């Protein structure tokens, strides 16, 4: 469907995602833990019944009518975790996730308020800008002709290189600023 | 005790 | 800083409705793998939680005692 | 300096608002219009002294 | 008349004072939420006096204190109606708001 | 930005269609323009009208709030299918069945309020009785006139 | 509430309509029926600023209760007897309205039996 | 103060305090505290300011406009006379506006002061209000935003023709 | 000392919250029983509802004709 | 409110939940026990392990990240990466 | 009025004899002195207008437009000095000369005692505006936009020239003070019908009227910031000023000629506001909002009741201030992202909090939050048009929904949400930009304290 | 209504803060003994909402039903008002059943705590309000109508019977 590394969902991955969503929507239907525990073992038994089906046509058909089963039998308001997309606290603190480059635009009277922090930040920016050309020439020597096929990125290969395209993963803001 | 730096834009101006 | 967890061996499902769930699963040839993970909810200080009329009648004993004392006080006060 | 909040936030605005109402708002017509107080049978007027006569004797019910 | 109308307007002006404080600031506060909570507790205490002297006589009035604009026959003035509804609703709103802000001094403390 | 990376006329030859699909950064078999009826779309792709809510939220998007990537051809109504606006996401109950349930519930409630208004409830009492000729001066009657004598009796 | 079934599931002929009644003269069936005595003078309840709903035939107990409630501030639990008097006299007025309703119902039963006796007569 | 005839008020009949209870109400204590702590310092500052007013007395005057010839006795397209008639008409229109404002203030003050017996006790102010609104409507309504003494005289002549025809057809 | 978080077991209760909660619960039931003892008519009824069939025709004025 | 996690605490709670799973013997389990090749667990069992991690720490692991956690060490590292511990 | 025309002309030596680094400070200082001097026009009487000479007078309609006009020049100088900093000094002085000359034409456009002099100044205001748009506009389409701006106005106004010269030949004069007293009622004929159209369609274009408004989302957008400020804040309001002057001479024919155009406005404010819900260009969204707000001024002038003229001139002053501030805010983000796409820069309250508060206040005054003079004008026009017909409230009220909808969407798209990742040149807000926002908003909020000075000649 | 409904939101938010921003009631429970002051005030608030006699919600809402029955009224409006009165009891005991009663359903790191004098005193003052405010206000206000107080025994006990059902 839509994945960064793989171009598709395999049949095994579709079965696992249906299993997880079936247990979660069942737990939404089955509020108490012992009653969900009983019915979740029954649902595990239903998934373990047709586990060893070798015909991929028959297995895909069973998966399709199991999806129909699930869509008929899902909770209307399922349980969502609070920081999960659709939850009550999802993307709540995005108004506090100030990016790092704003620290470059401070006045010197408030940069001097934190001397060790910015004196330590300058070597981060230094390490970033002397790692940049090495990781760019790493990317243009490893990518095949026609562009990269998948969105996966290589690691660092030498002792001294940093991994390519690392700065906005390492210097992303905390989830609770 | 493990005080964390709060990144915020320049409120000087 | 360091938080010492309780023991994983003590959360047994004997004495819980997890025991009843395992019995009604093993009656049909199934077995419950996650009982000891859920065993803490039905044990300890979270066992023997009150009913609904027990929740409504919280403080009914002391309130009724103060009521009887105040009714006796106003019965003695008129005479 | 222990009840400065009772001075700067209560009492100085009471002074300001009482001066403003008394010598600028009540001096203008119909600005503070007040409902006249409720006269009962059995009252006495302070400006006049005319005692309001009480009600008619009740046909006692109980 | 002099007590009722004065404490009536004192309630509203007292509530507007921390807005002037937060707009005219330079510093980091000595617990500005405590200041607003103390202000609203004081506003409840202040607004109870006109409510009690409304419970006594039924004393209602209108403070049309500031002429604002006359559109040829429509004289819009800053006019406050102190009747049964304001006298009962202002102390209830101040008492509830004082409880909500002492709740908020704990709940929104990490903000 | 340059001229042949801007939208142009409607493609009519297949090589112009392939150049359009190369321009909008999408496959030629996936590229479908709007039908040439003269509505001013030109070569702009007819994306399948999905809201941005339906996108995978766990994906590392370039624009996480829009759930949209860099270079990705936007929908014509991308300002309309943001998560602050029209959502096309699937609902557990069918749309036509939702419309049936909502319209039937609202129509039944309106009809039953009309039934209750046509046949209202009341108490087994008479009218409320007021003195002084049904309170003639209190209701705003003029004292120079005189109303008909409304007299109530004991029972 | 049984009159709802007697007027809707029953007939509207013998049941009195609520909005237009009494449909009979007050002397029709009453030898020497006395009027209702209003105790509070109209100027007295004018000066007591009562609500126009509250200016019924039993407003004098309400005037006494409001005079008590003003004269007993802040002891707001010390005029229960005047309030009980006013509530009892409002109950008596409600009983009089019930008597008027039952009178209208029995007169419509009388007219129904009258027209049935006239229909069986000739 | 003001003039009590243009802004009429009935005299205050307040009832005497007749407390029945033994608990003292807080209104008397807070009224005494308001008299001691608030009303007396405000009175002292006002007396200081009043002395500073009295140390230099000077007066402002109400501008009197004498009557000039109105639009009926100004020649057609003679701007020197009909300009003055128009200025007189506009000042009279603004003064009649404020007359309606005064009667509205009387009506609202009567309603609030009478309280719940307002529907009986303010029939006189309602009658005065209906009279002055009917007069302002027959005098100035529907003239438009480009109103003038010409427009108002044309409305008056149309109303007088209607009144004359209604009298003539009924006689 | 302040309340320390626990793991898979019942949390540390202060004595103060328990005595406050029990005091206000007893205050609720005291007030309900007090106002039900003294008033007893705001719930059950103030005045008896008369039966309109039990009224004789002499007081309602029905001449038998 | 919201006590900060550590790597040792996340490790203890992850191995604590996995010791409470009847298809895992708590005398064989280490931080590097691969579920399919050392503990011999099914893919359905691995999904249930990730869901118990979700119910344990109170946040959802997505499926594309659920399917790639094959030992307790990678789970502890994933919760470390999503909770920013040892700040 | 010659105490204002001569200082505005002395602003030309004040900008052409200045030192090369002092040509913004001197013009700002002395234009603020002229704007402080502008308050002497508030000598207004309840009966007579402030009549200066045979050439100039100023009633209570022209006075607030004059004070807004003389106030707008220092604000345009503060707005336009950043993006013209790399400009040549001679073209910089020419830009300041075009702004000064446009103010000069405007202040004797609003004080024209005679209507053909009003026409000469009213069409004189085209040429500095046209040169500013087609010379210091940023994009390619400034030339086409200047063409549309020139040729809608001239095609509407060259019949206005023939109509005004016909009034000069028929009535004898085009003095407004004479025509207050020599106005004849205009009867029903086809000749008087096209008399009405020739007197009205120029101002219909300048307001703009819906359907004729096509110049404005090109002229306001392709202009620089000073051009957009003067086009939105003043140059639309020439049409309302001229209609309020010229409907004196068009009675009682307006009472049945206004019926289509009122429809074009009462539907137009529903359409253009709806267009604001789907505008990707933020500056075009503000342009269509200006069309939507001036539709109410057209309706209020065409129903010609006193409440409608009071509300229409209050709406003109209020929309001048509010729309000028909204264009300046859009410029404050254009000088950081160098694009006008509204969905591009997002989450700007996380980075620029005080500038987000200025956006908040400008959006609340855009949606007519009481007691702003925006709401005073909006509300009084709605009162008068309820008196006109009781069904118009629907077209009013639904508009007041949609006017809220894009006023906050503009606040939610730009200032709220997650910030754009790749945009990192978002500087902190300058003192100049916040000064510009405050000098727009603080007079607008002070006019809520004493709004009678912006309610026109029939307060 | 201001008192007990503000207190119900405050108690719900105290539960939400103690359970790390958990607002879904299917991950609550076992909070009877865990948050005893929040439990007490939430039960008092729900009883004031449903019109427990002589709590604050009795002093208006019950009288409302005693006027909604005894009046010339849309009867379908009356029947839907009584069904709403039953549904108030249903969702109030839904709150108490899923939030307080039963066993825990929230995750395993218990950080249940409510011992701030801000939280305790702020719920305390609205708790005293939800106990006594209907009595105090309904005795202090002057009468503005005539209260209908004569009605049959099924019609007086209507709101309480429907609430108990
Ligand atoms: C003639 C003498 C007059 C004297 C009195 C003046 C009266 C007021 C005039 C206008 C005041 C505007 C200035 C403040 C806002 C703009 C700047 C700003 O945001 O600063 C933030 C800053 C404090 O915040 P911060 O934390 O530092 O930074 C902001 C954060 O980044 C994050 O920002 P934020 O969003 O958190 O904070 C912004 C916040 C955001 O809040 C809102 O947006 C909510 C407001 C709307 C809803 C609530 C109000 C609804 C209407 C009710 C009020 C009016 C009627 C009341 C009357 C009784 C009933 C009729 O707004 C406020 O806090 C402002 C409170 C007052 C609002 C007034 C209404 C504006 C709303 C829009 C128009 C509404 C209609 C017109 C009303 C006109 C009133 C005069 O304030 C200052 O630094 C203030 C500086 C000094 C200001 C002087 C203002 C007057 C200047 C005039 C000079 C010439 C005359 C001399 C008088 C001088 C007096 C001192
Ligand atoms: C912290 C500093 C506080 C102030 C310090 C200085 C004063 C110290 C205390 C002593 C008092 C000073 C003397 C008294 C004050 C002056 C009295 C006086 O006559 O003042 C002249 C007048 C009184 O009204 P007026 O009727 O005399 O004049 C109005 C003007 N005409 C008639 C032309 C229309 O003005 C004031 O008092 C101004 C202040 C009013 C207070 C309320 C302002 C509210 C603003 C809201 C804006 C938007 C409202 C929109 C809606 C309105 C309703 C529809
Ligand atoms: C922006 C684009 C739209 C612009 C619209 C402009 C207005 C639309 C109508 C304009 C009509 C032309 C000017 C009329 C001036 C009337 C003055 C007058 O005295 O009239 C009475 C006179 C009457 O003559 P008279 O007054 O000498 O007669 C004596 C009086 N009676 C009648 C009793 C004998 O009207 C005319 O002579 C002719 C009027 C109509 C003219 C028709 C030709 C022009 C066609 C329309 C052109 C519109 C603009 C074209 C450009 C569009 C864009 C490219
Ligand atoms: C006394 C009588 C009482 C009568 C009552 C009934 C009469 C009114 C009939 C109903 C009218 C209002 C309801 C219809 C419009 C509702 C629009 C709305 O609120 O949309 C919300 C929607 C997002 O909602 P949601 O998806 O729930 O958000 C969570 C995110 N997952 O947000 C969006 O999609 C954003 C949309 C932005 C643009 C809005 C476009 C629609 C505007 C509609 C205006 C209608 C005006 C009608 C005026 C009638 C006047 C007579
Ligand atoms: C597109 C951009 C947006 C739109 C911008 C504005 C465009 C439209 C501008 C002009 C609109 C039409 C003029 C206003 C109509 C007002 C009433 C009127 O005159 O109706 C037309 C007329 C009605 O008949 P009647 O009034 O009896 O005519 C005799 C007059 N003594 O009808 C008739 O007699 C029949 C028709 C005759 C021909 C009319 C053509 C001349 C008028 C338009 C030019
Ligand atoms: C208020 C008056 C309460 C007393 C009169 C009503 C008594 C009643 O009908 O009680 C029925 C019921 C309790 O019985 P039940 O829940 O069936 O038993 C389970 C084992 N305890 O249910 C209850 O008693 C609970 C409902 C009480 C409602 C109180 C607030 C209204
Ligand atoms: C006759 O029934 C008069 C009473 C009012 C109309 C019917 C109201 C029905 C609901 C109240 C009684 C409910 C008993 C469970």
């Amino acid at each position: 469907a839509f994945l960064p590394s793989a171009a598709y969902l395999t049949h095994q991955q579709k079965v696992l995602q249906l299993y997880k969503r079936a247990l979660r929507h069942l737990e939404s239907r089955c509020v108490h833990r012992d009653k969900y525990r009983y019915f979740a073992c029954l649902l595990r038994a239903r998934f373990d019944e047709h586990k060893n089906e070798k015909d991929m046509v028959k297995a895909t058909q069973l998966l399709r009518e199991a999806e129909k089963e699930f869509w008929h039998g899902q909770h209307p308001q399922p349980y969502i975790f609070p920081e999960s997309p659709g939850g009550t606290s999802y993307e709540r603190y995005e108004c506090y996730k100030v990016p790092e480059w704003c620290l470059d635009d401070w006045h010197p009277s408030e940069k001097a308020m934190y001397p060790d922090y910015f004196a330590k930040r300058e070597q981060w920016k230094k390490l970033r800008r002397e790692s940049w050309e090495r990781e760019v020439k790493q990317l243009q020597e490893e990518t095949p002709v026609g562009g990269p096929r998948t969105e996966a990125l290589p690691p660092a290969r030498k002792q001294g290189d940093l991994p390519p395209l690392w700065w906005h993963i390492v210097t992303r803001p905390r989830e609770r600023p | 005790g493990k005080r964390l730096f709060i990144i915020k834009p320049s409120g000087f101006y | 800083s360091k938080m010492e967890l309780p023991d994983y061996k003590q959360w047994k499902i004997e004495g819980t409705p997890l025991e009843t769930v395992q019995e009604k699963l093993a009656a049909r040839g199934l077995r419950d793998p996650w009982g000891r993970n859920e065993a803490w909810r039905y044990m300890g200080g979270f066992a023997n939680n009150v009913s609904f009329v027990g929740a409504l009648l919280k403080g009914f004993k002391w309130g009724f005692a103060a009521f009887v004392v105040a009714v006796g006080a106003e019965y003695y006060l008129e005479s | 300096r222990h009840s400065i909040f009772a001075f700067t936030h209560v009492l100085i605005p009471v002074w300001i608002i009482h001066y403003y109402l008394k010598y600028h708002v009540t001096t203008k017509p119909y600005t503070i219009v007040e409902k006249k107080p409720r006269i009962f049978p059995g009252d006495t007027i302070l400006e006049t002294g005319e005692v309001i006569p009480p009600m008619k004797e009740f046909p006692d019910q109980h | 008349m002099n007590l009722f109308s004065s404490l009536t307007l004192v309630t509203l002006i007292l509530l507007t004072m921390p807005i002037a404080a937060i707009n005219f600031n330079t510093h980091k506060f000595t617990n500005y939420p405590l200041y607003v909570k103390t202000t609203i507790s004081c506003a409840f205490i202040t607004s109870m006096i006109p409510t009690m002297m409304f419970i006594h006589t039924g004393q209602e009035m209108i403070i049309s204190n500031w002429h604002w604009l006359t559109i040829q026959t429509l004289k819009l003035s800053l006019s406050f109606k102190m009747d049964f509804f304001s006298m009962m609703f202002v102390p209830v709103a101040l008492f509830v708001t004082w409880s909500i802000m002492e709740f908020s001094m704990w709940y929104m403390h990490s903000d | 930005i340059t001229k042949d990376m801007l939208p142009g006329p409607y493609p009519k030859t297949p090589e112009e269609r392939a150049a359009a699909a190369k321009k909008y950064n999408m496959r030629v078999e996936d590229y479908e323009p709007y039908p040439d009826d003269g509505m001013g779309y030109g070569d702009y792709p007819k994306l399948p009208d999905r809201s941005q809510q339906e996108r995978d939220p766990w994906y590392d998007w370039d624009h996480p709030d829009l759930r949209l990537n860099w270079g990705e051809p936007m929908h014509w109504d991308l300002d309309m299918y943001i998560r602050n606006r029209v959502d096309t996401s699937p609902t557990p109950v069918n749309w036509n069945l939702m419309c049936k349930h909502l319209f039937g519930f609202v129509a039944f409630m309106l009809f039953m309020f009309w039934v209750g208004e046509t046949y209202p409830t009341y108490q087994p009492v008479g009218p409320k009785q007021y003195p002084y000729n049904n309170l003639y001066l209190e209701r705003g009657g003029d004292p120079n006139k005189e109303p008909e004598p409304v007299v109530h009796y004991e029972i | 509430g049984a009159h709802l079934a007697r007027r809707y599931l029953g007939d509207a002929s013998v049941e009195p309509e609520p909005l237009r009644m009494p449909t009979f003269p007050p002397d029709y069936g009453f030898p020497e029926r006395k009027e209702r005595e209003m105790v509070a003078t109209q100027q007295e309840m004018n000066d007591a600023q009562l609500v126009l709903q509250q200016r019924d035939y039993c407003a004098h107990y309400l005037i006494r209760f409001l005079k008590c409630k003003r004269d007993s501030f802040p002891n707001f639990l010390a005029c229960k007897h005047e309030q009980h008097d006013w509530d009892y006299c409002e109950h008596l007025d409600y009983v009089k309205r019930m008597k008027e309703f039952e009178r209208e119902r029995r007169l419509l039963q009388r007219k129904k039996r009258r027209e049935q006796r006239e229909a069986d007569m000739a | 103060s003001w003039d009590k005839d243009v802004y009429p008020e009935p005299p205050r009949r307040t009832p005497a305090p007749s407390p029945q209870t033994s608990l003292p109400n807080p209104i008397t204590y807070l009224t005494k505290a308001f008299d001691l702590l608030v009303d007396r310092p405000v009175t002292l500052v006002r007396e200081f300011i009043e002395r500073q007013h009295a140390k230099n007395k000077y007066y402002y005057y109400h501008r009197e406009f004498r009557r000039v010839p109105d639009i009926t006795e100004c020649h057609e397209k003679d701007v020197l006379c009909m300009f003055e008639a128009e200025m007189q008409w506009k000042r009279d229109y603004k003064v009649d506006q404020e007359i309606v404002n005064i009667i509205q203030e009387r009506l609202k003050a009567c309603q609030q002061r009478e309280g719940e017996s307002h529907r009986q006790n303010c029939a006189k102010e309602l009658q005065q209000f209906t009279q002055v609104v009917k007069a302002y409507q027959d005098r100035y309504h529907d003239l438009g935003a480009h109103y003038s003494a010409r427009k108002c005289l044309a409305k008056q002549k149309q109303r007088m023709l209607a009144e004359r025809k209604a009298t003539k057809e009924a006689a | 000392a302040h309340i320390e978080p626990r793991y898979r077991q019942f949390p540390q209760l202060t004595r103060s919250q328990v005595i406050q909660a029990e005091f206000f619960s007893a205050t609720m039931w005291f007030w309900i029983l007090w106002r039900f003892w003294h008033d007893s008519d705001a719930v059950l009824g103030h005045f008896p509802y008369p039966d309109p069939s039990q009224w004789t025709d002499e007081e309602l004025g029905i001449p038998p004709d | 409110d919201a006590p900060p996690l550590t790597l040792e605490g996340i490790k203890d709670r992850v191995l604590y939940v996995l010791k409470l799973y009847d298809k895992i013997d708590p005398e064989k389990l280490s931080v590097n026990s691969h579920f399919m090749k050392d503990l011999g667990l099914d893919s359905l069992d691995q999904v249930e392990i990730i869901m118990a991690m979700e119910d344990e720490f109170g946040f959802e692991i997505p499926d594309i990240d659920a399917e790639k956690l094959m030992c307790p060490q990678e789970i502890v590292d994933y919760i470390a990466d999503k909770k920013d511990v040892y700040e | 009025m010659l105490k204002y025309i001569i200082p505005t002309m002395m602003l030309m030596p004040l900008t052409w004899l200045s030192k090369n680094s002092m040509i913004w400070i001197n013009t700002t200082l002395h234009s603020l002195l002229i704007s402080l001097t502008s308050l002497l026009l508030l000598n207004q009487f309840g009966d007579n207008s402030l009549n200066f000479s045979l050439t100039f007078f100023s009633d209570s309609l022209s006075t607030p437009l004059l004070i807004l006009t003389m106030w707008l020049l220092p604000l345009m100088l503060m707005a336009s000095q950043h993006h013209l900093s790399k400009e040549n000094l001679a073209r910089k002085k020419l830009f300041i000369s075009m702004l000064i000359l446009l103010q000069l034409f405007l202040i004797m456009t609003f004080t024209a005692t005679e209507l053909i002099f009003f026409y000469i100044m009213f069409e004189a205001t085209l040429v500095p505006t046209l040169i500013i748009i087609t010379r210091w506009g940023n994009q390619t389409e400034r030339l086409n936009a200047g063409l549309y701006f020139l040729f809608y106005t001239l095609a509407g106004s060259l019949p206005l020239l023939v109509a005004l010269i016909y009034i000069q030949n028929t009535m004898g004069s085009l003095n407004f003070l004479i025509l207050q007293y020599w106005v004849q009622p205009m009867p029903n004929s086809w000749s008087n019908t096209f008399m009405w159209l020739a007197c009205m369609m120029a101002f219909m274009v300048k307001m703009p009227l819906y359907g004729l408004h096509l110049w404005l989302p090109k002229a306001h957008v392709e202009a620089p910031i000073a051009g957009s400020m003067v086009l939105a804040a003043i140059l639309l309001k020439l049409g309302g000023y001229g209609m309020m002057r010229i409907t004196l001479l068009l009675n009682p024919i307006t009472d049945f000629m206004a019926y289509p155009f009122i429809m074009l406005s009462l539907w137009g404010m529903i359409m253009t506001s709806s267009i604001c819900l789907r505008q990707t260009d933020l500056k075009s969204l503000i342009a269509y909002s200006s069309v939507s707000h001036m539709a109410l001024v057209i309706v209020a002038i065409l129903i010609q009741t006193p409440w409608s003229y009071m509300g229409a001139t209050a709406l003109m002053i209020a929309h001048g201030l509010t729309s000028s501030m909204l264009f300046c805010l859009a410029n404050s983000n254009y000088e950081r992202v160098h694009s006008r796409t509204m969905i591009l820069a997002r989450g700007l309250q996380t980075l620029l909090p005080l500038m987000a508060a200025w956006w908040l206040l400008a959006s609340l005054t855009n949606l007519a939050l009481p007691p702003s003079i925006n709401l005073i004008g909006e509300l009084f026009v709605v009162m008068s048009t309820f008196s006109w017909s009781n069904i118009t409230i629907i077209l009013m009220g639904l508009n007041m929904v949609i006017t809220a909808l894009y006023s906050l969407y503009m606040l939610i798209t730009t200032q709220r949400g997650k910030h754009t990742h790749h945009i990192n040149n978002i500087l902190p807000s300058f003192t100049r930009e916040n000064a510009l926002m405050s000098l727009h908003m603080l007079p607008l909020l002070l006019l809520s304290l004493n709004p009678k000075i912006i309610l026109g000649p029939l307060y | 209504h201001a008192f007990f409904k503000a207190m119900l939101f405050m108690c719900s938010g105290s539960i939400i803060h103690s359970l790390n921003d958990e607002q879904d009631i299917r991950k609550m429970g076992g909070l009877f003994k865990a948050m005893p002051f929040t439990t007490t005030a939430l039960i008092i608030g729900s009883l004031a909402l449903t019109g427990m006699p002589f709590l604050t919600g009795f002093y208006s809402k019950d009288l409302i039903i005693e006027s909604a029955n005894t009046s010339y009224t849309n009867a379908w409006a009356l029947l839907m008002t009584l069904v709403a009165t039953s549904f108030t009891a249903i969702y109030s005991t839904r709150i108490i059943f899923f939030a307080l009663l039963g066993q825990p359903r929230f995750p395993t790191l218990i950080n249940i705590n409510e011992n701030n004098p801000f939280l305790i005193n702020s719920i305390k003052r609205l708790l005293i309000g939800s106990l006594f405010a209907g009595f105090i206000i309904s005795n202090n206000i002057p009468p503005m109508t005539i209260p209908q107080m004569t009605m049959p025994h099924y019609l007086k006990m209507t709101a309480l019977t429907v609430t108990i059902l």
